[PDB]
RNA sequence: ACGGUCGAACUUGACUAUCUAGAGGAAGUAAAAGUCGGGUUUCCGUAGGUGAACCUGCGGAAGGAUCAUUAACGG
RNA sequence: CAAGACGGACCAGAGCGAAAGCAUUUGCCAAGAAUGUUUUCAUUAAUCAAGAACGAAAGUCGGAGGUUCGAAGACGAUCAGAUACCGUCGUAGUUCCGACCAUAAACGAUGCCGACCGGCGAUGCGGCGGCGUUAUUCCCAUGACCCGCCGGGCAGCUUCCGG
RNA sequence: AAAGUUGCUGCAGUUAAAAAGCUCGUAGUUGGAUCU
RNA sequence: CGGGGAAUCAGGGUUCGAUUCCGGAGAGGGAGCCUGAGAAACGGCUACCACAUCCAAGGAAGGCAGCAGGCGCGCAAAUUA
């Protein structure tokens, strides 16, 4: 097993530095790749410009059409689909609008039934989604 | 070649048999490897564009 | 191969104690071993034993009591300081109330307790409850 | 556990107690050394006159009458060999597996013997080198090997 | 010891780490100036040295003296 | 103003790294109901059989379901 | 009469080898374990990145050789759709020599060295102690059996040790 | 932090992911008693 | 940028420290200077490259990673008091 020995340090440290790479964690954080494939790259929010409206087809056994929205992104240039939340919040969105996108909550997984979708839509020329619907205020153009 | 071996040929004559038979199966490994990386470069080439829809060109409207 | 005498006989002890057995045949023979059963038996664990002296590396009879529960050694021989003991007896000791860690200090293969006494803290040895 | 067999024997010599002289031995130690140069001068390794000395003379241990062990005689007074025994057995060795190799090509079992030997060789030599008993230049070669012995 | 009137010796020590409570084995050449008046001086054998003004480029230490191997006579 | 020195920078090719236009090529993607239409126990490594699979040859494995018989042996 | 091939049955939970593996007789050549030792040396050791030997089968070069078998392949049979199964033949190979290659479920799917923790008798090797029986009653020792005991082996059975 | 799911304290490697084909071996680590 | 430190935490640790204290470095990029005790200083000068204002067409003036404030950038940050 383990060597267990008092002039052992550099050999214990090296190891388990060597092992720290296999975790799927640490490798994904330390490694620079995950951060630079990233569309955000180390970013809470994005701010992109709606290209169409998507209707994605959701994941086998829940039978839908979630509404999605391809956006580009403006500081770099690339292409998301993002999830446009609650119903009817698909009629705000227009084409070639503002529209700050934010993740999903799993860090970079499908989240649920939307098949490859990790973003979703937050605020429409800079007033929210959440307003929105709920009626509190009205979105400019 | 399908040459039924006969116990009377010697030397010249199936030494230069046996050669042949070593170069049909040079020319082809070399034929077997060169579909080995044509139907790789293939698959990797298909895999992009089934990948590309995955994120791109696919929805409704 | 054989390093580390204490050890084999700390096991030793060990496994012929949750047998149950009444007298254990330890062997080599150290004088670490002896000061180490010598201070367990001060703490009345062990009851008293015999070194049989071969001209080589003696072995050692030791009478048993069901009076002791584990006997552990911890290699490698940590230096302990005065400040660090406090948490050797909470990674080890299975109470505060009794058990002890031995460890050897310049002032002699002693106790916790006594070491603490003594104001000294050295190197770990090992420890029983 | 052997170092290079993967047998575990036991094989082994135990002395007495006793470290006294028995009583029965009416042999001076000086006799003893007399005895031992005179079995020495014929051409023989310490471990064979320990031999002789036990079968033939009752001498038990040499270290328990004369107080020193064989070679410690042998070099106090200096009959003693250039290289130490055990060593130039294994050379010995050594050498007759090249001979073997060189006669038989193709032996691969006597070959990775041969290796081992050769590593238990290097090993000696070491020791022999650390307690200062070689030269430190001292080293054992595949040409310079016959040389030796 | 092939450079003129200098020495390289090197220093062994064991750095501690704080997470495994153990130690390495580190080591540290020193470029050291020799005077010749320390002569016969073998490899392997430990030398007393002290701190000086800066001699070399990489030699800032002095040969203050030398006690021999402990299985040379 | 000669010379020296420090020396920004430019030109010339070589290796490179990037940024941005692009005839054409090969694709893929929605539209057209448009025209025609039985075998296998499970494997391993290798070589061949049209790439892979799978099959076979060679050498391994079981990670594969042991019934029964078994006292003399001398004139 | 010749040619290559292979060494059965004895062949075992028997042995040896680091592993891969290893079986006709005899001779030669060097090793090797275990055992016995009141022999010698006196820590010379354990495990080991770099590195280095050996490493089934297949395959690859170079020569030699082709008995059987045999991937390939060719025929023959077999059917709504048969192109694997089966049969006959049969190339490389399988055989040896000299180079390469370095992988196998290379298996105990179980690192190596060391200590401790129940029991039992069968076996193999060596040794020790034994009343006897056998070599046509042997003339002394020696062999072959039988009862024990020791050390190292390959295994096994049993056990509510503990896991 | 929960994560004894990076384990020095404190994980695993028969069947669950895992022990190199085997041996030698340079560094490293580790090394039997024994001197008031 | 480095420390002093911060966040979390039984014990061990893991992560952060551009941020008001100390030390370091650079004032668009590089390079070279003068004065001065002290500067290779930029709220000094001298060049070249990159930017860039006023021009009567000859020339002249630049340097907010100071305090406000602006643009741009962005998910992301205050008053020309």
């Amino acid at each position: 097993g383990k060597c267990r020995g008092l002039r052992t340090a550099r050999k214990l440290r090296s190891h388990r530095r060597d092992q720290k790479w296999h975790d799927k964690q640490y490798k994904k954080a330390h490694l620079g790749t995950a951060l630079k494939a990233n569309p955000f790259g180390g970013a809470s929010h994005a701010k992109g410009i709606v290209l169409e409206k998507v209707g994605v087809e959701a994941k086998q056994p829940n039978s839908a059409i979630r509404k999605c929205v391809r956006v580009q992104l403006i500081k770099n240039g690339k292409k998301i689909t993002a999830f446009v939340p609650n119903d009817g919040c698909l009629n705000f969105i227009e084409e070639n609008d503002e529209v700050l996108v934010a993740g999903f909550g799993r860090k970079g997984h499908a989240v649920g039934d939307i098949p490859g979708v990790r973003f979703k839509v937050v605020k429409v020329a800079n007033v929210s989604l959440l307003a929105l619907y709920k009626g509190k205020k009205e979105r400019p153009r | 070649s399908t040459q039924p071996r006969s116990k009377n040929e010697s030397k010249e004559d199936k030494r230069a048999r046996k050669q042949a038979i070593k170069e049909e199966r040079k020319e082809r490994r070399v034929e077997k490897k060169a579909n080995k990386l044509a139907f790789k470069l293939e698959k990797r080439r298909q895999e992009k564009e089934l990948l590309n829809l995955k994120k791109n060109v696919e929805g409704l409207k | 191969v054989r390093m580390n005498v204490l050890a084999d006989a700390l096991k030793s002890i060990n496994n012929a104690e949750k047998r149950g057995k009444r007298q254990v045949l330890i062997r080599p023979c150290s004088k670490v071993i002896v000061r180490f059963l010598t201070v367990m038996m001060k703490h009345g664990y062990i009851g008293e034993f015999e070194i049989i002296d071969d001209h080589r590396a003696g072995k050692i009879v030791v009478n048993l009591t069901g009076r002791l529960n584990k006997c552990g050694v911890i290699s490698p021989r940590f230096d302990v300081q005065l400040k660090d003991l406090e948490k050797w007896q909470n990674n080890l000791l299975p109470s505060r109330q009794f058990g002890f860690i031995v460890l050897t200090t310049s002032a002699g293969i002693m106790d916790h307790e006594e070491a603490r006494r003594k104001h000294t803290g050295g190197k770990i040895l090992g420890f029983f409850f | 556990g052997r170092m290079h067999a993967p047998g575990k024997g036991l094989s082994q010599s135990a002395l007495p107690y006793r470290r006294s002289v028995p009583t029965w031995l009416k042999l001076t130690s000086d006799d003893v050394k007399e005895q031992i140069y005179k079995l020495a001068k014929k051409g023989l390794t310490p471990s064979q006159i320990g031999v002789i000395l036990r079968d033939s003379h009752g001498v038990a241990q040499v270290r328990f009458v004369t107080g020193n062990k064989i070679l410690r005689i042998l070099k106090s007074k200096g009959l003693a060999p250039d290289l130490p025994e055990d060593l130039y057995h294994l050379i010995k060795k050594a050498v007759a597996v090249r001979k073997h190799l060189e006669r038989n090509r193709k032996d691969k079992d006597a070959k990775f013997r041969l290796i081992l030997i050769e590593s238990r060789i290097h090993r000696l030599a070491r020791y022999y080198k650390t307690k200062r008993v070689l030269p430190p230049n001292w080293k054992y070669e595949s040409s310079t090997a016959s040389a030796l012995v | 010891m092939k450079m003129q009137r200098t020495i390289v010796i090197r220093r062994d020590y064991l750095h501690y780490i704080r997470k495994y409570n153990r130690f390495e084995k580190r080591h540290k050449n020193m470029s050291v100036h020799l005077s010749p008046c320390f002569r016969d001086v073998q490899i392997g054998d430990i030398v007393t040295v002290g701190e000086c003004r800066p001699l070399s480029k990489t030699v800032r230490f002095n040969v203050l003296k030398v006690t021999k191997a402990a299985g040379t006579k």
